DNA sequence: GGATTACACCCAAGACACCAGGCACGAGACAGAAA
RNA sequence: UGCCUGGUGUCUUGGGUGU
DNA sequence: TTTCTGTCTCGTGCCTGGTAATCC
């Protein structure tokens, strides 16, 4: 993940109008799917896809 | 063949937390961490993941009337003695008075009986390592000085020998870094030794 | 201080060679200092700088200033040294880089002073 | 010179094959990274390698034999300089033309200056 | 720990002994905290001095 | 006797300051406690420590066989003479000292090699000699039906994993518990799980590696009490199914052993751990068999 | 024929192996066939 | 006791800024 | 029509190679 912050986010990913924003702030969230590891062995659902 | 053996608490204890009983019990100083602090406890995990806590009278020293908080804060680990153990509930009672951190050092059980125990070898060594201990290292002291010479008691009495009545040097005194020792000439082959006491130093090749 | 309050520092570096970021430690004033180590503190007054101007046509387009911290964001100059530079205020851009070391401050201070 | 510069050294036996260091790859977006020029070049040098050495063994029409050597002489000789003049250069399925070894030393913005 | 040298194959090794910095923790004779790659010297016998690689009980 | 290594190396802490200063100690002793004489024997091949053997009345044999040995003569030839038998005697007894000595070390070093060669074999044993859990209502002998659970190190982001094994020895199911141990939901479906799918284990074992796997065996006994999960028994007070910690040597070594990698090529590490645990309560012989190799590295 | 034609800095915008065709695994549906 | 993240394409082209 | 099923089409998958001065 990025170094910023991303509590500026709403639930579609978007910054909403009228926020505040600072310097590397988040504005769009965005992410990628990846093929997963074997961290199924033991973990509980807490793996990075 | 014997039935299937269970596991009893000293033997669920070992497993789990890969310390025997011998090595975690009564009497045993360990480096356990500081986990949460509190006014009338104080809460913290040794090495092996074991929950202790110590009541108020012992995180601080019954004289000292400070405030658990002031003085241990979380992150900070310390040295702790063992008190009790629920082996069951892996639970451990701790201290911080220094009668137990401290003076337990001799804690091995080794018979020390002088019919098969040398204990006058043992004691020599021991002084010999502690005056070994009080062994140190000195050097020497440099001043800049146009009157400062760096020479013993005698070779500034020589050194005035050539030089006229009322003629001065500085040299360094044996009684420390903190003091000097002024010689200047009283008469013809007589010289007077002054001892001067320093103080406020910067340095102790500082004037 | 910190890295965010003037005078301040932004690392502490030991024997080893190893960094220690003052942002990202909780215990800033859990740290005492060894003879030896080396403080990454922030620019200060006098200190050595070396300031630059393009093209540099001759040797003079490079010379060592003492810094004087202050407010805004520009760059200042006595309007003498506007000459050696080729330099005027209507939009000019120069470079200042830092020495890192006792000698290199000391060549600075010695030589393009 | 006997021990330093052997006349028949000037003649290619043996390629050296550099690391990844030198022919570091990039990735163009989150998901599909992009082989160097000079690895898709050694790419085609050994391909053409693999050509002659398949071609040797099994059957040798002299006109095949020379055609596939010439190609293999061409592709050596355009992985380390590839501004040749009097024949076209060689150019990636973009269009652009290859960046040789040679290309990466020379003008501004070469290794030396 | 006991200051002795084995052979072992790989598979009769347990495992690896991962410590977080919670759990290897070093306490020197005066009771200051040292972390793992400082510098300590030895108080007595050879008094010889290293960084330390890893802490164990 | 200390040497400057030994005198330098032996600390309060090493296993070696049990007989820093020792003195006098009598042989016949040694034998019943091996170990102390082994460690001095590694001690003095290192080059820290000397052993000597010394006997309180060397000068009485010494006395004796030169009243032996000597002459009643009276004459000053007579005392020469019983001078140089005298100093030949100490001569034969200074070269004859060291090799009674090394014969008399050899020996007390055989025996006490024995007597813990034997006090080995007693432990391995004790260690090896364990039937497999005897189920109720069944004759000794009964292979059970097994169930492990375990979750390894109780980290945020550790899932609970489970296997369950016949009495045939082979593997029926696996399954993944990806809610947290201390959510209603994992109870439930631990309790869909046991009853639902038939699976009735006689024994369900729990292991780990650290102290949070405590917590799991409480909330499944506190599980297993409440649901009242009795065995199901083939055609009346039905017994509850009993829950244990079991000794993990043989699992950990077979969760990293290439043997479970080719039986199991598509499973976990912890699966095999799992399947490890299992098999050992089926039958511990097998399981320390299967350590070919690796079983002379258990602490024994 | 070959080689080279000032220095530094800023920003924005458009492209970067695609593909097609022959070879494999699994599956399933609608029609065969006895009763 | 629930406990904190540093890792950023490349190649072309265009338009600009200070001399 | 009920029931067991065949077997050949076909969805999903994939391999891997074709395709402007000047100057010396
Ligand atoms: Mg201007």
């Amino acid at each position: 993940l990025k170094h910023g912050t991303y509590e500026k986010l709403d639930e579609d990913g978007l910054i909403a109008p009228g926020v505040r924003v600072s310097g590397d702030d988040i504005i769009i969230g965005k992410t990628t799917p990846i093929p997963p590891d074997t961290e199924e062995l033991g973990q509980r659902t807490k793996y990075h896809t | 063949r014997r039935d299937f053996h269970i596991l009893n608490e000293a033997e669920i204890f070992q497993l789990l937390t890969r310390e025997t009983v011998d090595s975690f019990r009564k009497g045993m100083v360990i480096p356990v961490y500081v986990r949460k602090v509190e006014s009338s406890y104080m809460s913290v995990s040794t090495q092996s993941l074991i929950a202790g806590n110590i009541q108020r009278q012992d995180i601080l020293e019954p004289n000292d009337r400070r405030d658990p908080r002031e003085v241990y804060s979380v992150g900070q680990t310390v040295r702790a003695c063992i008190l009790d153990v629920d082996y069951y509930n892996f639970k451990c009672q701790l201290s911080l008075l220094r009668q137990f951190t401290e003076n337990q050092v001799a804690g091995l059980n080794v018979n020390r009986n002088p019919k098969f125990w040398d204990i006058e070898s043992e004691n020599r060594d021991r002084q010999e390592e502690i005056d070994k201990q009080r062994e140190e290292s000195r050097e020497s002291r440099v001043i800049k000085h146009p009157f400062f010479h760096n020479m013993k008691s005698k070779e500034a009495e020589d050194y005035l020998a050539a030089r006229p009545v009322g003629d001065v040097v500085i040299r360094p005194s044996s009684k420390g870094s903190n003091h000097i020792t002024i010689s200047w000439k009283v008469a013809p082959q007589l010289y007077q030794h002054i001892d001067v006491l320093e103080e406020n130093k910067d340095d102790a090749n500082a004037i | 201080n910190g890295p965010n309050e003037h005078p301040g520092a932004k690392y502490v570096i030991r024997d080893n060679g190893d960094r220690i970021d003052l942002r990202y430690h909780k215990r800033a004033g859990d740290i005492v200092l060894q003879y030896g180590w080396k403080v990454e503190r922030h620019l200060m007054d006098d200190d050595p700088v070396l300031f630059n101007r393009q093209p540099s046509l001759h040797k003079m387009s490079m010379m060592a200033h003492r810094v004087k911290v202050m407010p805004y964001s520009t760059f200042r100059l006595n309007l003498s040294v506007t000459s050696p530079y080729n330099a005027d205020f209507d939009g000019d851009e120069m470079n200042l880089h830092v020495p890192q070391s006792e000698e290199t401050r000391a060549e600075l201070s010695q030589l393009c002073a | 010179n006997e021990d330093y510069a052997r006349p028949e050294w000037m003649i290619i036996t043996v390629l050296p094959v550099p690391p990844p260091q030198v022919r570091p790859s990039i990735a163009m977006d989150e998901t599909t990274q992009g082989q160097d020029d000079l690895t898709h070049k050694l790419s085609d040098i050994l391909k053409a390698n693999i050509n002659v050495q398949k071609l040797e063994m099994d059957g040798s029409p002299q006109h095949i034999i020379n055609e596939v050597e010439q190609l293999l002489q061409f592709h050596v000789a355009t992985y380390m300089d590839n501004d040749i003049a009097g024949q076209p250069q060689a150019l990636q399925k973009s269009g652009r033309p290859v960046k040789a070894i040679r290309a990466r030393l020379k003008g501004k913005e070469g290794r030396l200056r | 720990s006991d200051g002795k040298l084995l052979s072992l194959p790989p598979v009769s090794i347990y495992s690896k002994l991962n410590l977080n910095p919670n759990q290897q923790i070093a306490i020197d004779s005066n009771g200051v905290e040292v972390k793992v790659g400082d510098t300590v010297r030895e108080f007595t016998g050879e008094r010889r001095q290293g960084t330390i690689l890893h802490v164990y009980r | 006797e200390l040497t400057e290594r030994g005198k330098l190396q032996i600390e309060p802490e090493s296993p070696y300051f049990d007989f820093k200063y020792a003195k006098n100690r009598p042989i016949s002793a040694l034998t019943a406690t091996p170990d102390l004489y082994l460690r001095m024997i590694q001690a003095e091949n290192d080059g820290l420590v000397n052993i000597k053997v010394e006997l309180p009345m060397l000068s009485t044999v010494v006395d004796h066989f030169y009243n032996i040995l000597k002459s009643d003569g009276t004459s000053e030839i007579s005392e020469k003479w019983n001078a140089l038998r005298n100093d030949a005697w100490k001569q034969s007894l200074d070269k004859l000292i060291p090799l009674v000595q090394l014969n008399v070390k050899e020996s007390i070093r055989r025996d006490c090699e024995r007597v813990l060669y034997f006090q080995v074999k007693n432990s391995f044993t004790k260690k090896i000699d364990q039937a497999p859990y005897q189920p109720p209502t069944y004759a000794k002998g009964t292979i059970p039906r097994v169930l492990t659970l375990s979750f390894g190190e109780g980290n945020r982001g550790d899932a609970v994993l489970g296997v369950f094994m016949d009495d045939s020895g082979d593997v029926k199911s696996q399954i993944k518990f990806d809610e947290d141990f201390q959510s209603r939901d994992f109870s439930d479906s631990l309790t869909r799980y046991i009853k639902s799918n038939n699976i009735n284990p006689d024994i369900i074992g729990i292991s780990g590696f650290n102290i949070h796997t405590k917590k799991l065996f409480d909330k499944v006994n506190e599980l297993v009490n409440e649901e009242r999960l009795t065995i199901e028994y083939d055609n009346s007070d039905k017994h509850l199914i009993r829950v244990i910690y079991v000794n993990d040597e043989t699992a950990r070594l077979y969760q990293h052993s290439s043997k479970s990698s080719a039986e199991y090529p598509n499973r976990p590490q912890l699966a095999k751990y799992c399947i490890g645990l299992a098999k050992y309560i089926q039958s511990p012989l097998l399981e320390y068999l299967a350590l070919d190799e690796s079983m002379y590295s258990l602490h024994i």
